[PDB]
């Protein structure tokens, strides 16, 4: 064991400079797995199968209390309807199912990694099966068979012994069908028509087009796609593939949703095994109490262990209602995160990825959802000279939509976020202005 | 009861290694799941009695009073009541009968009648299934049918054809967002 | 006496609106045995003293 | 439509149904013979009382922590609709938001408040294409030696002739040299076709 203080990142020096500009010569289409929460486990729950034991003598003592179970039990059934309507809202954007074309060539881009995959039931696709496959639910709410309880009960099946005290798991209204058919059609939908399908009828458009739409929208002219297109396309198979890999090999890839369903379970765990603490009584069962004590003092007992179960149920409530508060947040963030990166291309930065934003793709993961971020990143910059303006004729020509720069004896105009020199021209630059007023101006010509 | 130990369930026999010092067993989550014959030598498991959450579906009281029932995660084949009128007290309301029954992945659903018409989810029971009490069955009845999740559709993409709108609309929705709440107070020593 | 109205009677009200608002109680079997096992372990000399 | 408002009823019916049940509260007998205190003092002496008096001074305080925990909870869901709308407002309001699908559904033009009782209402005003029509559309057009772009717009043919128009309103107008951008040759282009330009 060494301790040490913790370093913030390897350090880095940026050689500014009053006419120092770093521009990139190419680029690299990146993608990064956004998992976000969007649901959790419903729950619902008896009150005297969780306390009394199934006696009609603590029966009439617990309905003493009445509003107090009933309470818990609305709190309860508002929480599991509001994760229904989360997964509506984050999912059922769209009221149009559509379905996706027999696919031809996407100008080079291969969904396949993404796409529903027919050989095999469920109609979802290779990274949602993976998905599928790392989370482990203890209870799905589905239909379980009277024999299941009824014997080998050597593995982790608590479950009956949650539902023996009133604790039960229901299943959400959307099946995972569902759910994959609504992302399947998100999907299609944005790689046919683009941005057009969120605010209404479905604009068809070659996604060569749309991907040119989209860099235009972040600087990089419609040239630097069609001229790099191959190249392009080839990079986003090449990162779709890479968090394929990576989601296959890393096992805390789903951890939030892991942490999440770990949470619930372990909530109901405790809350069961809070039935075998003796809450100052002396024995768990109430019957032993009603056979060996008397009733005057019976029934306080028995108002004791009431109050403290009822207790144990009101903080498992309030716990599950900060989560479910805290699992809202994360589902209303992912509602705005497809209607703004899936569904549109958004400019908010470190919202929709890191770098650029181009386009996000949905995948449907259990209790939550997994958005691909594809990213436009400039690398192998470099360094050249700059100019505010150029002076002319008695005048200062100034960029229209990019930068000047100098290569040294010659001088040219460019973009921000890609280098594509052009020579300075009269349509590239407009004129404001005498030369005396800036302060880097330099003396330049402009082609007319 | 055996030594002492009372509780209700049912035996169903088990091969559990009990040793010789081990009269009672206790599962994971410290419950009974098994015990030893006081007088044989015999492993009995302690097996759950049925046991099930039942759900009302009803329909506006203003529209009918025809209801419908689930038991949640039960399968029909179970025991739902199945009663003679005198086994079991808490529960003398008896639906067993009704040649109405569809077993879902959320449970058996009494008194709704399956159909492939697949509508808007207006009664949202599980599994996909969502009741109504529409009027196409003509009389009306509670029905069951798998959540229509939209209407179905599909985009001619090809590699030279684009779509361009020639007229356009000005949509004007609404929203509506709660700002605050009822502001309130409390006498301790009052209440 | 019928599901409609274990409902109301959890909603406290006689009219009862569209939806599964209740989820009424669960499913019970009664039962009856008897106790104090086993008999077998021994007999008792009370006939030494009758 | 009556269910309209009905997120905003919602609120006035729980906080109704907060303190309606927390009144009849005080008719449970938590471990006491009796929820009227004055029958208590008038049927026991204090020694005795006091035993009882004690068991529902927890149980109404009790109610009253349940009661303040469930409003702190739900005081968090207002706020955050307050901010929600203090944003909403802000963005929709004070200006044209590019949010899709956050000032309505479609293109923003413009916001309207109104207020409401416990709540606010946004009116929401937005651009939706319709009667829509199918053209062939080209990358870019093959011009004497080079490939001219469209600078804005999107290029569209009825089947004879070769347009440049906005992508959500069909103007079309001629391929002329200030509607469109040239860069490099037509090799490197892949869907590119030929069509004359107006200088």
């Amino acid at each position: 064991i060494i301790a040490y203080t913790m370093s913030l990142g390897a350090e880095n020096s940026v050689a500014y400079s009053n006419n120092s500009i770093a521009i990139p010569t190419n680029f690299t289409i990146s993608v990064t797995t956004e998992i976000l929460p969007v649901s959790m486990t419903k729950t619902s729950v008896d009150c005297t199968m969780y306390i009394c034991g199934d006696s009609t003598e603590c029966s009439n003592l617990l309905l003493q209390y009445g509003s107090f179970c009933t309470q818990l039990k609305r709190a309860l059934t508002g929480i599991a309807v509001e994760q229904d309507k989360n997964t509506q809202e984050v999912f059922a954007q769209v009221k149009q199912i559509y379905k996706t074309p027999p696919i031809k060539y996407f100008g080079g881009f291969n969904f396949s990694q993404i796409l529903p995959d027919p050989s095999k039931p469920s109609k979802r696709s290779p990274i949602e099966d993976l998905l599928f496959n790392k989370v482990t639910l203890a209870d799905a709410g589905f239909i379980k068979q009277y024999g299941d309880c009824l014997g080998d009960i050597a593995a982790r099946d608590l479950i009956c012994a949650q539902k023996f005290n009133g604790l039960t798991v229901l299943p959400p209204l959307l099946t995972d069908e569902m759910i994959a058919q609504y992302t399947s059609a998100l999907l299609a939908g944005t790689i046919t028509s683009g941005w057009t399908f969120g605010a209404g009828p479905a604009l068809q458009i070659p996604f060569p087009m749309q991907m040119a739409y989209r860099f235009n929208g972040i600087g990089v002219t419609q040239n630097v796609l069609y001229e790099n297109q191959k190249l392009i396309a080839n990079q986003f198979n090449s990162a779709i593939g890479k968090i394929q890999d990576s989601l296959s090999s890393t096992p805390s890839a789903l951890g939030k949703l892991q942490d999440v369903v770990n949470h619930n379970a372990q909530a109901l765990n405790t809350l069961v095994k809070q039935l075998s603490s003796k809450f100052g009584a002396i024995s768990s069962v109430l019957n032993d109490i009603l056979s060996r004590l008397d009733p005057p003092e019976a029934e306080v007992q028995i108002d004791r262990l009431i109050t403290g179960r009822l207790q144990s149920l009101q903080t498992y409530v309030t716990q599950q209602l900060i989560r479910a508060a805290e699992i809202r947040a994360s589902a209303n963030l992912a509602a705005t995160k497809m209607s703004e990166c899936v569904l549109g291309q958004s400019k908010r930065v470190d919202f929709c990825g890191k770098g650029y934003h181009l386009m996000s793709f949905p995948q449907s993961a259990p209790h939550g959802v997994v958005f691909l971020h594809v990213t436009y990143v400039p690398a192998q910059e470099k360094n050249f000279t700059t100019a505010p303006a150029i002076c002319h004729d008695g005048k200062a020509h100034f960029p229209r939509e990019g930068v000047f720069v100098s290569n040294g004896t010659h001088w040219f105009v460019t973009q921000r976020n890609f280098y594509e020199p052009q020579i300075i021209t009269t349509d590239n630059t407009f004129v404001s202005g005498n030369c005396d007023v800036v302060i880097g101006i330099v003396n330049n010509t402009v082609y007319d | 009861n055996f030594n002492g130990l009372t509780g209700t369930g049912v035996l169903t026999e088990s091969n559990k290694k009990f040793l010789p010092f081990q009269q009672f067993g206790r599962d994971i989550a410290d419950t009974t799941d098994a015990v030893r014959d006081p007088q044989t030598l015999e492993i009995l498991d302690i097996t759950p009695c049925s046991f099930g959450g039942v759900s009302v579906i009803t329909p506006g009281t203003n529209t009918s009073n025809q209801v419908a029932v689930l038991y949640q995660g039960v399968n029909c084949t179970e025991v739902p009541v199945a009663i003679h009128a005198d086994q079991l007290t808490p529960t003398w309301r008896v639906y067993s009968t009704g040649s109405n029954v569809f077993q879902t992945r959320a449970g058996c659903l009494i008194g709704a009648e399956y159909v492939n018409n697949s509508y808007e989810c207006d009664i949202p029971i599980g599994a996909g299934i969502c009741a109504s009490y529409q009027t196409q069955t003509a009389s009306q009845s509670i029905i069951a049918y798998t959540m229509s999740l939209g209407a179905e559709n599909s985009v001619a993409y090809s590699n030279n054809s684009i779509a361009i709108p020639t007229n356009f609309t000005i949509s004007v929705t609404t929203e509506i967002l709660p700002v605050s709440m009822t502001k309130t107070s409390v006498d301790c020593t009052m209440y | 006496l019928d599901p409609l109205s274990e409902t109301k009677c959890t909603l406290k009200s006689f009219t009862v609106e569209k939806g599964i608002y209740q989820t009424s109680n669960f499913r019970v079997q009664p039962t009856e045995s008897i106790v104090r096992f086993p008999n077998i372990t021994n007999l008792c000399p009370f006939h030494e003293v009758f």
